[PDB]
RNA sequence: CCCGCUUAAUUCAUUCAGAUCUGUAAUAGAACUGUCAUUCAACCCCAAAAGUGCUGAUAUAACCUUCACCAAUUAGGUUCAAAUAAGUGGUAAUGCGGGACAAAAGACUAUCGACAUUUGAUACACUAUUUAUCAAUGGAUGUCUUAUUUU
DNA sequence: TTGTTGGGGTT
């Protein structure tokens, strides 16, 4: 089948377009043409730039270009003056790619900004084809045509035609969203419980200030007649009359009551905020814990939400059934995770129209269109489900409670009453004012940053012994006209930083960044361990604690106003980038657009005035690719200038005046960056990189002074160091702690993740705290020092994963959502350590089984969340499904079809393109098995999914097992003919097949695998 | 593109290369045997070229050249600068698109330099590198002027009229002061 | 970069004295008082029938001080005449060959024929007069621009 | 091609040239070609009706007679919906005749 | 009467002058080239409604009047205006841009402009606005036009907006120019 | 009780066999209509011979269930409400329209007469339209707005024309109909009988 | 399992701010009023347009089996069908009443253009709609009999 | 009288 490559020439992905019908280079367009003959003669620069440009065309116009002999091709207009004649012919039109940075005036072009495509348009090379062409043909062949030039090694670059941004592009009722993340993070609190003051609940307060306060619900455009205004406005009257009748005090007591000692614990913390001397310690964690075990459980606050709802609506309002399907959907609505929503169709599809008593109809059109008065009432019961959401739940939930996510447990949902909330306030304003912040005046703060700079915002997070801050900066002040938020304002430094961070890993210390430098690091180090002969190893892991507020504003600056690193004067260019994703190269069906091959990226970047010897100033673009497969750069006319002055004075107030607030009281940092900052992470690994490369000079030379290999990395915090010399990794460890002694930081917990013992006392190191394991446990790894090959830590209970799936599925586009969904899912980890170099066969089989293994439960919520939507009443999918069983046949096509989108995946990665395509074939039929095997037993246990799905699995496992028996059963044959000389790796691969026994049957690799 | 000219602050660079000038120039004059400075002052020649840093290669737009008397035009937002060139080689060098007139260009590397006229010094300006990266047209109407080939005539001009070029005016008298001060 | 209203007799005379006195800078501007290349001018527009030119559409202006040959121009991809050519042939076809003036800017090139890019048909004498006046205002614009 | 000039002149002029090749432009009369000038008309050579319909204006260039009478050699007319004014047409006839502005309708 | 002026004289009397003034004149250029590039209209109710809160699904509702609106589509076009001597970067309004949609094709009426551009640029019939546009070159006019130097984004620029569109009359046009070369010549 | 308790078993092994609850059968379509053919403890306790037996509701649950754990066809675990046999044993008024758009389809008129809101049976041909209603006081029910004293025309409205009706049908026209009607009927009948003899 | 009917009681507490009152030694106590703001943290990385080799083997496999819900552990049958089983862990239950057509049937000249489907086409609808008409098609619906409260 | 979804890691 159509495998992946890994080498291409964009000549067969444009001629493999459907709109398109004539691609080329220009030469064999020039031939044809007969501008040129064969036998001419033409230097080497302009015979190549001739070759390798590409030209294509929506119609064959070989013909309209003919060279009429009729009239000399003798040029004397420039070619500027060509290009406005060319713009000036394109009249109105508004869309191309020379007309960039350009507006026409009658008959006048006027260029107005910069466009850095230009210096290959007014080339020399495009004189001499204005030379060869003549004007009269060049200005249409700069319309009629789209042209791109090889500028890099691949990559090229659009300079003529249109832009490939235009290839990437009756009314009907769309029910409205019910605010559920309205309820989330609230502060406030007042002395009787209920709803805010602003409600209309205590709007002042018979119908006529209903009708001043609800100008956006009775007036709507549904209500057919005025009757069913006035009895809806009758039906809220008796709802507001039925709700100020509730003692919010004895209700709240009843189901979800603060705790038995609640005075104890208010009694404490009074204590602790009263006392001048500083606190104790594990008093304040244990309240930190005894407050946070005090939390509501989903069961009472849903018996809470429906005893609140059943007295203030009237019961005909929904009617006698619709009202009862609402009000056991409530709970439901309460126990979702932080990031869903739950839509008004999965209300409406499970009730009844009919059923309810005050509707009338003007026309009677209940009989003759049965259809069209379920619609024109669907539209009304949407809108009264949502009235009674938006307007009772979600401000209840909002005032009565606080609701959250704890630190590590991930993305569910929590909800704390509200005084234990204030208390957990108090508690924690006073454990902060002491260690980094410090509350602040307004006049303490300048008049300039005051008018020119964004506040803060902090939220807290309960964690298990303590809290945890994060601050918010996404507000811009209404008044003094600010526009932009913090972030906004740096996003230029940010790039500078990008450029320049895109050198620290060889530069000024020890830091990475992401996984492609990381995996880079251990193909070296793993080159050098089997180089010297794979002896033992150790390692060591640490990190600094609180490293954001550890670093002072005094060697930040002085390291930046003293570094070289970052020129004067920076230019800054935005552009679009389009590469080719994973979709096969479709062999030839009558609709194959660009979309279909082609990922659209809108990049910045930020260029130095030096003649840096990447010249940026000739392309425009600097970008990395990991293969050769082609890609196009289109750029914009939208530079900007930045300064090292500019970036110095953002430091300098970021650093000095950071003011935020919380629950209107103004703070400000004592020492430190903001942590939220997108500046941060790599302002953080400068300064710190700075360090650690003045106090490690022993690294750099102890591979061959004395010849012991050894890497040290270093994320924002967790740093790792591996070696095969005891005494190296000591050393380092000591080196650091010197390090934190004089310069004024400490590592968290003590927690030395070694794996040797040692006397800590000979090193004044005894208050660490070693802890040995026999698994470098790096952030999210399990680095095997017995074989040093990677992979990734998967939570193993099917509620510790289903805590982190946020599941969000409507029926508008299954087949597409629910795809990427389950395709990303295997790719969000495997395709960065898949690389071939760090792992062993084996070991890529042992990832890919506990990763589908994984991805199985992740997903699986999603399949038990479509099985309750039925597929029969829906012709979109019933018409290629069936009208029976539509379900599983669905589920059965999309998990077959993603399963093989994977497998080619993998199977590319794991191999170049030079293999013979038997050995693709069985490693390809492989994973795709193994995933299946999974996805089997897995899921033959399962309740809804017994009778029907699993025969159809089940056979689609026994294909894909006789189907790679017959590849590995025929290879032999095929190399019994010696059509094919093996290299190293083919051996290999073929030496992991026979060894073990994947003729007869697979039985030999589980037990090989299936052990963690 | 009035911004991305305007925010080089090119009157920093200004300042910190002349800073640079006097400071080479009155550190690497210090003989002060009086018979030989006599000898060295001679009318309309060149004591000292002071070729600018690296850091300081600010980018502006071309409104008018004359090439017989050696006369460039160059601007950036309010500012209009009168300065001067090598020779033809440098326009040359600078591979202009269409016409030396209204680009938009980066400078490598310039250069002050030290002149006697009657009765006192000359601080003139001299740009020997150059690149056209791009082009623009558009209408500029910058209100002040100054020009490196009149003297303290040359920049004294529109002084009232922006607190920046006041300081640069004031950083220039006092320059010539200190020169003529010092081989005077 | 600017446009000039001038009348065919000054045209000719113009590129009379730069074509007989070739010394100037090599600017393909013309001089008259300055550079310019577009110009604005009303006169006689008729046809000329040519020979055979596919790829242009000669015509000539005759007006009050001279005679000049004006060239148009045509779509490549079909050769389909512009919208400025098609409501003048519509017009004088129907009036019966009956020609009016036009009121044309034109792009003259030296070492080429003169281009033209649009013209409208007048329908009122004092036009001219209005036209007259403007070279006259403009010729001084550009005499005393020059002192 | 070839220059064939034809200035515009006044009618006081048409009897000053005392022959000459001109152009006069004006507006036709009512009642062998006649047209009106400013009052006072004007002979021609045109036919009376073979001029269209919906013009009320005439131009020709030819040589001039003695005078009222003028040749025609060339007939141009136009549908002009507004009264065409004739003082600033005079003088713009009158500043062509001035030496300052002599250089730009006519050569020598 | 009115006193007309060129165009190089606006363009001087407003490059030359302090942040904060605003002033109209009136020349006898022509309108050309209206620019498509930026989007081709914005939204209003009818009593200076602020600001029409924005749904999806072609919903709308007003809080400078308190009522359910029907949004209005006022439509601001950017061309520019020539003369004899320069260019001048305009701005077009409302009422001024429906004027010259009906004085090119009086199909559309004072209060169908926007309307006609919306429903063109959603159906997916652009060039019939395209070629409505184009046809608009070199349309002669008399222009009354404003300037305002103000400042955006803490940086000094400068503006020109229409304020009056009427058509031609030559034999004033021609006055105006034997007036001016007299006064000339007479100096 | 103890001695209650064995009685209770005895009865309900007598009571849970399906030869006797077949040939009475009383409660087999309980059972048959039963969850998992698991009936709970009180549908015993709608007899009678287990009350004089008796001399709460939970604690009467907990007595059968303890007298049911020691039987060998029935079953007791997990305190399970519901207990079931392990063993499965087996085995007048009616008007015409004229005047209408030769060439209506059958919806249209119909909907145009059911606009009226009661029910009716329409036959169409080529202009007549035979109307008939099954209630006599529809017929002024409905007069006030098929007779149109807005028009006084007994108008209806069909693809965009308006055709008559009447507003009483003659007598004999009238006899001729349920004659039509019971010939309709008599077809059907011996329409089926002769299905029931044709095999 | 399905269906109908049915769920109460003074406050567990009262941040922040203001104004009072009593006493107070710098604390305490009592009564009261006002009250969300633009609600969404950022960075790095990865994916992101409208088709099966419809699928022949490895009994050393695949299925099936148990009284609330679901999930993890034991035993017995089974060779493209089905058979009754045993532990453990986590979610879930106030009470009242109701549950012999049960099918091989015959008889019903009982009902029936207003029966009842199943296919088509046409209409109004659609984001997961419970329809109308016509056409063809023939059976459809309720009772008695193999029937007795220890039900 | 203008300028849309929610994975993985780190804090
Ligand atoms: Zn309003």
């Amino acid at each position: 089948k159509q495998m992946l490559t890994r080498k291409e020439d964009l000549l067969t992905v444009l001629k493999q377009i459907s709109a398109l019908k004539y691609v080329s280079n220009l030469y064999e367009f020039l031939l044809a043409t007969e501008k040129i003959v064969q036998t001419s003669e033409l230097d080497t620069q302009f015979q190549e730039f001739l070759t390798t440009t590409i030209i294509a065309s929506e119609q064959n116009l070989v013909e309209n270009y003919k060279q009429k002999y009729n009239q000399p091709n003798f040029s004397q207009l420039t070619i500027k003056q060509v290009i406005d004649d060319s713009i000036i012919l394109l009249g109105n039109k508004q869309n191309y790619v020379q007309q960039i940075g350009t507006t026409t005036i009658g008959f006048y072009v006027e260029y107005e900004n910069i466009n850095l495509s230009r210096q290959t348009l007014y080339s020399s090379n495009f004189r001499n084809l204005l030379n060869i062409f003549g004007e009269e043909d060049f200005k249409y062949f700069l319309i009629d045509f789209l042209v791109f030039t090889k500028v890099e090694q691949n990559g090229y670059l659009q300079v003529a035609g249109v832009c490939l941004n235009q290839y990437f592009s009756e009314n009907q009722y769309i029910y409205p969203e019910i605010q559920r993340s309205q309820i989330f993070y609230c502060n406030h609190m007042g002395r009787e419980p209920g709803v805010f003051k602003s409600s209309f609940f205590n709007y002042s307060e018979p119908q006529t200030i209903i009708k001043k306060t609800l100008l956006k619900e009775y007036q709507s455009k549904n209500f057919s007649c005025q009757e069913e205004r006035d009895l809806f406005l009758e039906f809220t009257e008796k709802i507001v009359q039925n709700f100020h009748n509730i003692n919010f005090n004895y209700l709240l007591k009843k189901f979800c009551k603060l705790p038995e000692n609640y005075q104890s614990l208010k009694s404490q913390v009074k204590q602790i905020v009263q006392s001048e001397n500083k606190a104790n310690q594990q008093s304040c964690e244990n309240l930190f814990n005894s407050l946070y075990d005090t939390e509501i459980s989903y069961k009472q606050i849903t018996n809470f939400l429906r005893q609140i709802i059943q007295n203030c609506v009237p019961n005909q309002l929904l009617g006698k059934k619709n009202f009862k399907v609402f009000l056991e959907k409530l709970y439901e609505f309460v126990q979702m995770k932080r990031f869903e929503n739950q839509k008004v169709l999965d209300y409406i599809c499970f009730m009844d129209v009919f059923d309810v008593e005050w509707f009338v109809d003007l026309k009677n059109q209940k009989f003759t269109q049965k259809r069209k008065y379920i619609s024109d009432k669907r539209k009304i019961l949407g809108d009264l489900i949502v009235f009674i959401i938006n307007k009772i739940v979600i401000p209840v939930l909002r005032y009565n409670f606080y609701i959250t996510e704890k630190h590590k447990e991930g993305s569910q949902i929590f909800y704390y009453r509200k005084p234990i909330w204030k208390l957990v306030s108090k508690l924690t304003i006073v454990k902060l004012e002491e260690e980094n912040l410090e509350k602040v005046e307004e006049k303490l703060i300048p008049e300039d940053s005051f008018q020119k700079y964004p506040q803060g915002k902090l939220r807290i997070i309960p964690k298990k012994g303590s809290f945890r801050p994060i601050m918010t900066f996404l507000r811009k002040d209404k008044q003094k006209n600010i526009k932009l938020n913090l972030n906004q304002i740096l996003m230029d430094s940010q790039l500078v930083f990008r450029n320049l961070k895109d050198m620290l890993g060889q530069k000024i210390g020890y830091s990475v960044f992401d996984n492609k430098q990381i995996s880079e690091k251990f193909a070296q180090f793993i080159e050098k361990w089997k180089n010297k002969g794979r002896p033992q190893l150790y390692y060591v892991t640490l990190d600094i604690k609180k490293c954001y507020d550890s670093i002072d504003q005094m060697k930040l600056l002085n390291f930046f106003n003293q570094s070289d690193l970052i020129q004067d004067t920076y230019f800054i260019n935005k552009y679009l980038l389009f590469q080719r994703n994973k979709r096969p190269l479709l062999q030839i069906m009558d609709n194959i657009n660009f979309p279909y091959y082609f990922n659209l990226k809108e990049r910045q970047i930020a260029y130095s005035l030096y003649d840096d010897d990447d010249q940026i100033l000739q392309k425009g673009f600097k970008e990395i690719q990991s293969d050769d497969r082609p890609f196009i750069v289109i750029n914009q006319d939208k530079p900007r200038c930045i300064t090292k002055d500019i970036i110095h004075n953002h430091l300098k107030h970021i650093s000095q005046y950071n003011v935020i607030s919380f629950n209107k009281v103004k703070f400000r940092q004592k020492r430190g960056i903001p942590q939220g900052l997108n500046i941060s992470g790599v302002l953080c690994s400068f300064y710190f990189g700075k360090l650690e490369e003045e106090y490690t000079q022993f690294l750099k030379n102890a591979e061959q002074v004395n010849g012991s290999i050894n890497l040290l990395m270093r994320l924002t915090d967790d740093y790792l160091f591996i070696s095969d010399s005891q005494q190296n990794a000591l050393n380092l460890i000591v080196q650091l702690q010197n390090c934190a002694n004089n310069n004024g930081f400490m590592f968290n917990d003590q927690k030395i993740t070694t794996n040797f013992q040692f006397p800590q006392e000979d090193y004044n190191l005894e208050h660490f705290k070693i802890s040995v394991q026999n698994e470098c446990q790096w952030i999210g790894k399990s680095i095997d020092m017995n074989t040093l090959e990677i992979k990734s830590i998967q939570k193993q209970t099917q509620q510790e994963i289903n805590q982190t799936i946020n599941v969000a599925i409507s029926i508008k586009n299954l087949k597409s959502q629910l795809k990427n969904k389950l395709r990303s899912l295997f790719l969000n980890q495997l395709i960065d350590y898949f690389n071939p170099n760090i792992n062993s066969f084996e070991g890529l089989c042992r990832q890919l089984y506990h990763h589908s293994k994984a991805t199985v439960m992740k997903f699986y919520p999603f399949m038990t969340k479509l099985f309750q939507i039925d597929l029969k009443k829906s012709k979109q999918y019933s018409v290629q499904y069936g009208k029976e069983n539509t379900n599983e046949n669905f589920l059965k096509d999309i998990l077959y079809y993603t399963v093989e989108d994977v497998c080619k995946i993998l199977c590319y990665l794991q191999f170049e393109d030079e293999i013979n395509s038997n050995i693709k074939e069985i490693f390809k039929n492989l994973y795709s098995w193994i995933m299946w095997d999974i996805i089997v037993s897995y899921l033959k246990k399962k309740k809804q999914f017994k009778g029907y799905l699993n025969k159809l699995l089940q056979k689609i496992r026994k294909s894909r097992f006789f189907y790679l028996k017959e590849g590995c059963k025929s290879l032999q044959l095929i190399l019994s003919q010696q059509k094919y000389q093996l290299n190293k790796k083919e051996l290999e691969a073929i030496e992991f097949i026979d060894l073990n026994n994947l003729i007869q049957d697979i039985k030999t690799l589980i037990p090989k695998i299936s052990a963690k | 593109m009035k911004l991305l000219l305007q925010n080089q602050n090119i009157f920093q660079k200004l300042k910190n290369t002349l800073n640079g000038c006097i400071k080479k120039f009155y550190d690497t004059y210090q003989d002060l045997e009086q018979m030989q400075k006599f000898e060295m002052i001679v009318e309309d020649k060149l004591l000292f070229r002071y070729s600018c840093s690296q850091s300081e290669m600010f980018s502006a737009q071309i409104q008018a050249h004359y090439l017989e008397k050696r006369v460039l035009q160059l601007t950036d937002g309010n500012v209009k600068y009168i300065v001067n060139f090598r020779d033809k080689g440098v326009l040359d060098k600078a591979n202009f698109f269409d016409t030396p007139n209204n680009s938009l260009v980066i400078i490598r590397q310039w250069s002050y330099e030290i002149y006697y006229t009657k009765n006192t010094f000359q601080i003139n300006l001299v740009i020997d590198e150059m690149r056209c990266i791009d082009i623009i047209t558009t209408i500029f109407y910058c209100k002040l002027e100054l020009d490196f080939t009149q003297g303290i005539k040359g920049i004294s001009k529109s002084s009232s009229f922006s607190n920046q070029i006041y300081e640069y005016s004031a950083q220039y008298y006092k320059a010539i002061q200190l020169l003529k001060k010092l081989l005077i | 970069q600017i446009t000039v209203p001038l009348n065919c007799f000054m045209i000719n005379q113009i590129v009379k004295a730069a074509k007989e006195n070739p010394q100037a800078h090599s600017g393909n501007h013309y001089e008259w008082y300055g550079a310019f290349e577009n110009a604005i001018i009303t006169a006689k527009f008729e046809f000329l029938q040519s020979i055979n030119d596919s790829p242009k559409i000669m015509g000539k202006l005759s007006d009050s001080t001279g005679c000049i040959e004006v060239v148009i121009q045509k779509s490549k991809m079909s050769d389909e005449l512009p919208e400025f050519v098609q409501a003048y042939e519509i017009e004088l076809q129907n009036n019966g060959n009956r020609h009016k003036y036009v009121r044309a800017m034109l792009k003259m090139r030296k070492n080429a024929q003169i281009q033209l890019l649009y013209f409208s048909i007048v329908n009122d004498a004092n036009e001219i007069s209005r036209h007259g006046l403007d070279l006259c205002l403009r010729y001084l614009q550009r005499k005393h621009g020059i002192e | 091609q070839e220059q064939v000039m034809y200035p515009r002149i006044l009618f006081e002029q048409m009897a000053q040239f005392r022959g000459k090749k001109v152009t006069v432009v004006g507006n036709v009369c009512n009642e062998s070609l006649v047209i009106e000038f400013g009052q006072h008309v004007v002979i021609d050579n045109y036919r009376r009706v073979d001029l269209n319909n919906t013009t009320k204006f005439v131009e020709i260039r030819g040589v001039v007679l003695n005078q009222n009478i003028v040749s025609c050699e060339e007939l141009t007319e136009f549908e002009q919906k507004d009264p065409f004014d004739f003082d600033t047409y005079s003088k713009l006839i009158h500043l062509s005749q001035s030496d300052k502005l002599s250089s730009l309708f006519t050569d020598q | 009467q009115r006193i007309y002026s060129s165009i190089e004289e606006i363009i001087q009397q407003a490059q030359a002058s302090e942040i904060g003034q605003k002033k109209e004149f009136y020349v006898y250029g022509n309108l050309v080239s209206i620019q498509m590039k930026n989007k081709l209209y914005y939204y209003r109710c009818t009593c200076q409604g602020k600001s029409v809160l924005k749904y999806h699904g072609d919903s709308f509702f007003c809080e400078s009047c308190q009522q359910f609106i029907n949004p209005q589509v006022h439509l601001m076009l950017r061309a520019f205006v020539q003369d004899s001597t320069g260019t001048i970067p305009v701005m077009i309004f409302d009422q001024q841009s429906s004027q010259l949609i009906n004085q090119i094709d009086p199909s559309i009426h004072v209060q169908e402009a926007g309307q006609y551009v919306k429903n063109c640029i959603e159906n997916g019939q652009e060039e019939i606005i395209r070629q409505l546009f184009s046809k608009l070159d070199f349309a002669r006019f008399i222009f009354e036009i404003q300037f305002e130097n103000k400042e955006f984004n803490n940086e000094q620029e400068i503006a020109y907006k229409v304020l009056k569109i009427e058509k031609e009359n030559i034999k004033e046009e021609s006055k105006y120019l034997l007036k001016k070369l007299e006064h000339l010549i007479n100096n | 009780e103890l001695d209650i308790k064995e009685s209770l078993k005895l009865q309900m092994e007598y009571y849970f066999c399906d030869t006797n609850l077949t040939h009475d059968s009383y409660l087999r379509g309980i059972i048959s209509k039963s969850p998992k053919n698991c009936v709970d403890i009180k549908v015993f306790l709608k007899f009678n011979k287990i009350q004089q037996i008796l001399k709460s509701k939970k604690d009467l649950i907990h007595l059968i269930r303890d007298s049911l754990k020691e039987s060998k066809i029935l079953k007791v675990k997990m305190d399970s409400l519901k207990v079931k046999r392990r063993f499965p044993f087996n085995l007048n008024c009616l008007i015409k329209i004229i005047n209408i758009p030769q060439g209506t389809l059958k919806a249209e008129v119909v909907l145009a007469v059911r606009h009226l809101g009661y029910e009716f049976y329409c036959d169409y041909i080529d202009g007549q339209a035979m109307i008939r209603f099954q209630n006599s006081d529809e017929q002024r029910l409905a007069i006030q707005k098929l007779l149109n004293h807005n028009n006084n025309k007994l108008q209806i409205e069909i693809r965009g024309q308006i055709c008559d009706v009447i507003s009483t049908i003659p007598e004999d026209e009238e006899k001729n109909y349920w004659n039509y009607i019971k010939f309709k009927k008599n077809e059907f009948r011996k329409f089926f009988f002769m299905k029931k003899q044709q095999k």
